[PDB]
């Protein structure tokens, strides 16, 4: 996973 | 049998992102070799959700929701964090092909699931905005990304799915  | 869904982990105080309509929901996989299903889910009640949060953990038999539904998510690292309706991670933790195909086919109905839920299409990686998604198509098609993550092709194709097959399961459903 990965906000950015 | 009926879907059953563990929502005992389920971190409530995660970020709204962005706002309705949710257009996607994204495929993943843990990118962890060694973790079960209850480890990702404590790991993603207490982290920073800037290193990324989502919504389901699929693992060992189970179902988790570990954050909210129709609130976008942090998981994908660009400009569709904003589109993403729910983002569900398989682990990657399994010893042997059976095991590994108890939970790819709970992870397909959960994805299509989802995606009626949200009242969209059960499609995989097409190019209109709504449909199911993985994260590689997100890293690939997003505006603004940041992300080099792939998953969960690597992981499927560890186990002997291809991306063809994934699609159909996606797409058509599953089948014997």
């Amino acid at each position: 996973a990965x906000k950015x | 049998a009926s879907m059953e869904i563990n929502v005992s982990k389920l971190r409530t105080d995660l970020p709204q992102v962005g706002v309705q309509p949710y257009r996607q929901v994204h495929a993943h996989s843990t990118g962890n070799p060694h973790s079960t299903v209850q480890n990702e889910a404590d790991y993603h009640w207490r982290k920073d959700p800037e290193l990324g949060f989502f919504s389901h953990i699929v693992g060992n038999g189970a179902i988790m929701q570990v954050g909210p539904v129709d609130n976008g998510a942090w998981d994908v690292g660009g400009g569709w964090n904003a589109e993403t309706y729910a983002a569900v991670e398989l682990i990657e933790s399994h010893s042997t092909k059976e095991e590994f195909m108890t939970d790819y086919r709970l992870y397909i109905e959960l994805l299509r699931n989802l995606a009626d839920e949200a009242g969209l299409p059960k499609t995989l990686d097409t190019g209109s905005l709504a449909g199911i998604k993985t994260a590689e198509y997100a890293t690939n098609n997003q505006p603004n990304n940041h992300s080099d993550h792939v998953d969960p092709y690597p992981y499927l194709a560890k186990w002997g799915i291809s991306r063809e097959q994934f699609k159909h399961d996606i797409e058509n459903g599953l089948t014997i």
